[PDB]
């Protein structure tokens, strides 16, 4: 049966996440296109840790090497439960719970 | 004592306070992606059972 | 193998020896000093070194 | 054609005391392959299949010993003389310690 | 099947046997009596 | 010497099984199979052809065609109906001429079989398969982590 | 019988983190540099070690 | 706390198999079985979300 008595599982708001769509770097200068209808943060540490949001923008930074900057598709809607293969966002709190079901 | 019976000890089954050494030693990841390797020595419970 | 001289300096050694009665004559620069003293077993007994 | 592929590290053993010798608290939960043997004139090669967990004995030689236990790079270790030897300016029972090493 | 151990846990001494010029290294036994040759220059005179 | 398939035909065998579990002929015998990788795949050689058209065909390469003979006449088949198995369905890997690399767990025998759409036909041959793996320590499965050693294994 | 948990590691990319105890039963924890993260999204920092 | 699932989302996990046999990305990593009961019942708590 669904319904359940026993058991306890945290759930908390997600981490970060990157990607490579994000940026293009054909030419030597770097190319932002993040998604459309979408906003994203991007950063990156040449002189400074520069950072920049951008709503369906493309923004630019000075320095040009590709692995430089990084984007995330920041939206810390849905909570996600802990496992090793996630990130943990910086506040590092436990937000809600959900029962196990089918218990003994 | 790890890998023998009461390696997990608690006051009562529902208390947030719990003693236990298991011997848990992390190993340095050594892989592409992201991973915490963990190595411990087999549940004392299951071994006295 | 070697060490700094002052005018009235005195200065640590360290050695290894492989019997308990530790006598012997050691050479300092271009002198000797024959001098004894006596050392005890160790608490750990088993190394790799 | 030959190809790099990867192996598991063993659960890394317990180094124990004892005189003149080891106890190895060997814990695994699936076959390995444990090996070893003396740097004297004799071999004395060891060779063992371990299922489970135990405690393992080994007579340490003197001039040294060998350890090999998974898929890591084994470990040398040696032994000396612990016993009571040199006397405190009183009768005492000086053989014991030289029964201890050299009984013969 | 039944070939038995290899020469890695056998050799005494801890000799590690490489294939290739099958060729032992890194053992000890025995003593090796060795003359060296100093240059007369590396020598500093016992005025200073 | 050389290499091309086009001058070759599938040749009728004689296999000790068949669908009616006694022996009898058919054109997908099976007289070889090699097991040495340490990854587990095994090289199965039949007495079709695949991985070519119609040998004789005005086309020569086409993955989808299965080159077999039959009533004295040799044709194709839809590729995608054929099927390895040793305790259970194995995962086809690769396939060129008449020989194909496939792997599955271990078992007592390798049977290799096609269906007609309207009729099956299987051959089989005992082979001693079972699971092994390198190091000092036999598992089930290479885990994530670890050391990296030198193996062998059959090119995709 | 007892459960590891394995809490998602924390990452503090191209800078210096310490490790902190907790109260935990068996709380283990280690830092380790030059670890290079990737995941499914690709480098999810930007720094060499 | 609460029991509303409508607030959660699946997470890509990193599974030791995948249909080529080697470790790899896939949304339906398993991290945790329990066969503990008598009648041989198994529960398996899987990445993604289903029955909602
Ligand atoms: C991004 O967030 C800002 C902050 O509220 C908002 O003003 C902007 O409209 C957002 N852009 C998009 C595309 O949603």
């Amino acid at each position: 049966l669904k319904e359940t008595s026993a058991g306890y599982i945290t759930m908390h708001r997600p981490g970060p996440h990157a990607y490579k769509s994000y940026l293009e770097e054909a030419s030597g200068e770097v190319y932002i296109k993040p998604p459309s209808g979408k906003n994203v943060t991007y950063e990156c540490k040449c002189g400074d840790y520069s950072t920049g949001i951008v709503s369906t923008r493309t923004k630019m930074n000075g320095c040009t090497k590709a692995k430089q900057c990084i984007a995330y598709k920041r939206d810390q809607t849905k909570w996600v439960f802990n496992s090793p293969d996630l990130i943990r966002h910086t506040d590092h709190s436990v937000q809600g719970k959900l029962h196990i079901p089918f218990r003994l | 004592n790890p890998g023998a019976f009461g390696d997990i000890q608690a006051s009562s089954l529902d208390a947030t306070d719990i003693v236990a050494r298991t011997d848990i030693r992390l190993l340095k990841p050594s892989v592409k992606n992201i991973h915490v390797p963990y190595t411990q020595a087999v549940s004392g419970y299951e071994m006295w059972k | 193998a070697t060490t700094h001289v002052t005018a009235t300096g005195s200065i640590t050694l360290h050695f290894s020896t492989s019997s308990p009665q530790a006598n012997f004559i050691v050479s300092l620069c271009g002198k000797k000093t024959t001098c004894n003293a006596e050392c005890k077993p160790p608490a750990d007994h088993i190394i790799g070194e | 054609t030959p190809t790099v592929c990867p192996v598991p590290l063993a659960h890394t053993p317990t180094v124990t005391k004892w005189f003149k010798g080891i106890t190895l608290h060997l814990t695994a939960t699936r076959p390995t392959l444990l090996t070893t043997r003396k740097l004297g004139l004799r071999a004395d090669a060891t060779a063992e299949w371990i299922t489970g967990t135990t405690s393992r004995n080994f007579s340490v030689g003197r001039e040294g010993l060998e350890y090999v236990w998974g898929n890591h790079e084994p470990v040398r270790v040696w032994a000396q003389e612990s016993a009571p030897g040199d006397p405190h300016g009183w009768p005492h029972e000086i053989i014991i310690h030289y029964y201890h090493r050299h009984p013969v | 099947n039944n070939s038995g151990r290899p020469l890695q846990e056998t050799a005494p001494f801890g000799c590690k046997i490489e294939v290739e010029p099958l060729r032992a290294t890194n053992c000890a036994y025995g003593h090796i009596p060795i003359s060296i040759d100093i240059p007369d220059a590396a020598f500093v005179r016992s005025s200073e | 010497i050389t290499d091309d398939f086009t001058l070759t035909s599938p040749y009728l065998g004689f296999c000790p099984y068949c669908r009616h579990s006694a022996p009898c002929f058919s054109p997908i015998k099976i007289e070889n199979v090699w097991d040495e990788s340490d990854d587990g795949s095994i090289r199965i050689q039949v007495s079709a052809q695949f991985g070519y058209n119609q040998a004789g065909t005005a086309d020569v390469t086409k993955f989808r065609y299965m080159s077999y003979d039959h009533d004295h006449d040799i044709k194709e088949d839809s590729m995608e109906k054929l099927a390895i198995s040793t305790s259970g369905p194995c995962r086809r890997l690769g396939h060129k001429g008449y020989f194909l690399l496939a792997q599955c767990p271990p078992g007592d025998s390798v049977t290799v079989s096609i269906t007609s759409g309207a009729s099956e036909n299987s051959c089989t041959v005992e082979k001693k398969i079972r699971r092994k793996f390198v190091g000092r320590e036999e598992y089930l499965f290479p885990p994530v982590h670890g050391k990296l050693v030198k193996c062998h294994v059959y090119d995709h | 019988k007892f459960h590891t948990v394995v809490p998602s590691p924390q990452v503090k990319c191209c800078g210096s983190l310490e490790c902190k105890a907790s109260s935990k039963a068996d709380y283990t924890c280690r830092v380790f540099g030059g670890v290079y993260p990737f995941m499914w999204g690709g480098a999810q920092c930007f720094c060499d070690s």
